[PDB]
Parts: C-alpha cells; structure tokens; sequence
C-alpha cells in the first residue's frame, strides 16, 4: 500500500515540422503535439 | 514520291485528334456518372488543405 501510494503520485517534433515545411503548409504547435501524440498512440 | 504514306499519316493524324477530344468527354461523362484514416480527421479539424502525398508521408513516418 505504501509503495503503491508512492507510485500513484523533441526529436519527433522536428521530424513532423520538416515534413510540413516541404509542403509549405501552415503549422502550429498544437497540431504538431497531436501528431506526435498520434504517433505514440 | 510516296503518296500512300501521305494518306496513311493523314488518316492516323486526324483520327487521333478527333478521338482524343472524345476521350476527354468520355472520361468526364463516366466520371460524373460514377460520382452519383486518423491523419485525415485530425488535419480536417485544423481546416488545413492536405494533399494525398502528405498523408502518405505521415503514415509512413508513423510506421517507419
């Protein structure tokens, strides 16, 4: 219980950004963050 | 002195031009008749126009 209670409490960003650059499309940190989260998901 | 070749070329030339235009109309008619994915949705949310090529790279980027 004690240890359980204690447990309870960048590069990918560049890869996607470069891709959006080649297509000269507007990019926002929110979009990049979601795509990065989409890759991990 | 070759007139047979002259007629032959004239035949192929004009026929190609005529049916080349018909090919355009044929495609438009059949296309209009036939008329009547995670990365796809996320980009649409940001109302950003996306090309097919871009979708491929992003999918490859995830799998790769």
């Amino acid at each position: 219980k004690r240890l359980l209670e204690k447990l309870n409490t960048a590069p990918q960003n560049l890869e996607v950004e470069n891709i959006l650059k080649r297509y000269h499309i507007n990019y926002t940190q929110a979009l990049i963050d979601e795509l990065v989260d989409w890759k991990t998901g | 002195t070759r007139e047979e070749e002259w007629l032959d070329k004239r035949t192929k030339s004009q026929e190609k031009v005529y049916f080349d235009q018909e090919d355009r109309k044929a495609m438009k008619r059949l296309l209009e008749k036939l008329n009547t994915l995670e990365v796809e949705n996320i980009l649409k949310r940001y109302h950003i126009n996306y090309t097919q090529a871009l979708i491929d790279e992003l999918v490859d980027w995830k799998t790769g």
